[PDB]
């Protein structure tokens, strides 16, 4: 369902946990097979640049399975890209003008905060 | 509550009337204080109100030569990218178009959430001031970049698709390329290999689509090479493997041109620059830098935090000014409505509490 | 205190005569003191009520009547809009009441603002919330009373599978 490429590692000790709020910098982008070297990565659909760093609590469900249990194998400060096939993302019913069915999401991502504690 | 933030300014809600769009001093002509804060104020225009001023434009521009020959003083400006509220700053800074001759070397829309304010409001610029603005083509005044990225998504949301194609016509009008002050050739991308005399520029059909292939191709989308000014190998032009198309061309390929055309710089944009601008090596005939990047769009996508300048050339000399971004609006992704956005994640909330009552 | 018509709730509802019992037993689960009705308290004792970001929408979305507790036939009422023998149009409704605190029909600026801010917290800032808010009532307002009717709303989410969203699979 889910890959993670890490590109920098984070500290190795701090890791996020069920029911930790996280706090996260990403671009999110759909898959684009045309592209490796880009790491897969097509059209931009959203971003943390354009609006602020992301917060959810993690482990619950309240986001895409592939973050779910991807961002629990993460450590404070690492930057990876997440390779999210889409019955681990909004599957067949997608995001209504956003994202298509059955698509792939490739997400850069940065794990900048786990509770109190910042990369 | 009726509202909760009073301190952020409300858009303009309502289309101006015809009695508004129209200018009090030239009732032939859009009054451009009023469309210039009602884009400010993220405003609309009625269907009509846009068309007609596109197709103005259009009027305008196919009339004009694929070569462009203007004098100093003027202001040279980059890209924009539908970063309308840096538009404004890039005007402050470059001087008031009532009293100031400016030429754009193109890539007004994409990227940027407020393209077709940017296109709307220089459109109208150009319909006042047809003989001291001029307005050229960039790679992406076309429809294939405008499919790929947001300008289509854009007038689809705001106007209509009968928009975007009076849109897609009139950029097919945008001349190709300048001479400004008889000194130098300006233009969105770069040289060619097909680009020989200025005579090239003027045989182009430009009034369609931009082609895969060719000189039409290479004067949007060419860049200099990486290593511009300290090549090894003697090449003029190899193929750009970071557009995919067209090609990189070298210092020598730069000094070749200059001296063949009398030329003293080619001023060219396309390439973000950090400090908004780049000066390449000057040529050993004159001590003009060969080549100038010029880049309009200050923080780049909300992302690189560059630097914009624009290129103010009067009594010879040529002063950059540089800007700083300004803060915009905000939209959700693809500009989606707020109800659409928090509905599905609104049926997860619901549903998880309605389970745990009854589970 | 009270007394109801078993036979009425079931008519006036999805719901069959089963399920109206199955609904009573948790009813009277949710309803701790014996009371007959669900006091507030007893929604939020409810962890995963009390954590959940809409968890007073919810409540005072039962609470049809606004008394400030919920009675069984509020209980069905409330639940009845997401049956999967449910329509469109009421489930549309469900959707349209999480906005319009004030229950009068209309989703204004600032309605719209709170319900969204207890869903997305610091991830937007209120500058940038307030403005896709208001750009939103600027594309939905089709009579320019700056507020959102109910043909206002249906006509903004048609693209959404709502009925999807407002269905509960098992009772
Ligand atoms: C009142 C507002 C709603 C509220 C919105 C925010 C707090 C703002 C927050 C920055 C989201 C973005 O807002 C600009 C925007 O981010 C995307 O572009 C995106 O990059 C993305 O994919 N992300 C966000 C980062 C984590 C992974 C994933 C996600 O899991 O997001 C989650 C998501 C949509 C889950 C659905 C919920 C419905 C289930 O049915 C479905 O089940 C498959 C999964 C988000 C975080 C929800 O927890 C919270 C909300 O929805 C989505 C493509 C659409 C999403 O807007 C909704
Ligand atoms: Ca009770
Ligand atoms: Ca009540
Ligand atoms: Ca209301
Ligand atoms: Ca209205
Ligand atoms: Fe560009
Ligand atoms: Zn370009």
């Amino acid at each position: 369902g889910v890959t993670k490429k890490i590109l920098k590692e984070g500290n190795g000790v701090d890791k996020p946990v069920k029911g930790d709020d996280i706090v996260m910098n990403y671009r999110g982008c759909l898959y684009d097979s045309s592209k490796p070297s880009e790491h897969f990565m097509g059209r931009k659909f959203d971003s943390t640049e354009e609006r602020g760093e992301f917060k959810t609590k993690i482990g619950i469900g309240v986001v895409i399975r592939g973050w779910d249990e991807a961002v629990l194998q993460m450590s404070l400060g690492e930057k990876s890209i997440l390779t999210i096939t889409d019955d681990y993302a909004y599957g067949a019913r997608g995001f209504p003008g956003l994202i298509p069915p059955h698509a792939t999401l490739v997400f850069e991502v940065e794990l900048k905060g786990i509770n109190s504690k910042r990369a | 509550l009726e509202r909760v933030c009073k301190e952020v300014q409300a858009p303009a809600f309502h289309t101006p009337t015809n009695e508004q769009f129209w200018s009090p001093v030239d009732p032939s002509k859009p009054n451009l204080a009023f469309l210039k804060q009602h884009f400010y104020r993220e405003g609309r225009l009625t269907e009509d109100q846009a068309l007609w001023i596109i197709q103005a434009g259009t009027e305008l521009l196919r009339a004009e030569p694929n070569l462009l020959e203007m004098d100093a003083p003027i202001t040279v400006c980059g890209d924009v990218h539908g970063q309308y509220y840096d538009l404004m700053k890039l005007f402050e800074v470059g001087g008031d178009p009532a009293e100031t001759r400016y030429l754009f070397l193109g890539d007004y829309v994409d990227r940027g959430y407020f393209s077709i304010e940017c296109v709307l409001y220089l459109w109208a610029l150009k319909i006042w001031y047809p003989n001291t603005l001029w307005l050229l083509r960039g790679n992406h005044e076309c429809r294939h970049l405008t499919d790929y990225f947001t300008f289509k998504l854009e007038c689809k949301h705001k106007y209509s698709e009968k928009v975007y194609d009076a849109c897609m016509e009139s950029f097919c009008a945008l001349p190709l390329a300048a001479i400004m002050n008889k000194q130098f050739l300006c233009i969105h991308g770069g040289l060619s290999p097909e680009l020989h005399t200025l005579e090239d520029i003027k045989s182009i059909d430009r009034f369609r689509e931009p082609p895969t292939h060719g000189l039409m191709c290479d004067i949007l989308w060419a860049d200099p090479l990486e290593d511009f000014g300290t090549e090894k190998t003697g090449e003029y032009f190899v193929h750009n493997n970071v557009r995919g198309c067209s090609f990189f061309f070298s210092y020598p390929a730069a000094c070749a041109f200059l001296e063949k055309n009398n030329l003293l710089s080619i001023i060219r944009a396309h390439e973000a620059q950090d400090a908004g601008y780049r000066m390449y090596q000057k040529t050993r005939t004159t001590g003009f830098p060969s080549v100038m990047t010029i880049f309009s769009a200050p923080n780049y996508l909300d992302v690189y935090n560059n630097k914009a300048a624009v290129l103010k050339y009067e009594n010879n000399v040529m002063n950059i000014r540089q800007f700083n971004c300004t803060p915009h609006p905000y939209w959700l992704p693809n500009f989606m409505d707020v109800f659409t956005w928090s509905l599905p994640f609104v049926g997860e909330k619901i549903t998880d509490m309605l389970i745990a009552i009854l589970n | 205190m009270s007394s109801q018509v078993l036979n009425d709730i079931v008519s006036g509802s999805n719901f069959d005569h089963e399920e109206v019992d199955r609904l009573w037993k948790r009813f009277m689960k949710l309803d701790r003191d014996k009371s007959g009705t669900i006091e507030r308290d007893e929604f939020l004792s409810l962890p995963q009520v009390s954590s959940n970001p809409l968890s007073t929408r919810m409540i005072a979305i039962f609470d049809e009547d606004g008394g400030g507790d919920v009675d069984f036939q509020e209980f069905v009422s409330g639940l009845s809009a997401f049956s999967s023998k449910g329509n469109k149009e009421e489930k549309l409704r469900f959707a349209f009441k999480v906005y319009d605190i004030d229950r009068d029909g209309f989703i204004s600026n600032g309605e719209l603002f709170i319900v969204l801010k207890m869903m997305v917290g610091s991830n937007l800032k209120d500058m940038q919330l307030q403005q896709i808010v208001d750009k939103t009532i600027m594309e939905a307002d089709l009579d320019g009373d700056g507020r959102i009717s109910f043909e206002e709303f249906t006509r903004m989410v048609e693209n959404t599978d709502v009925s999807m969203s407002m269905t509960l699979d098992q009772f």
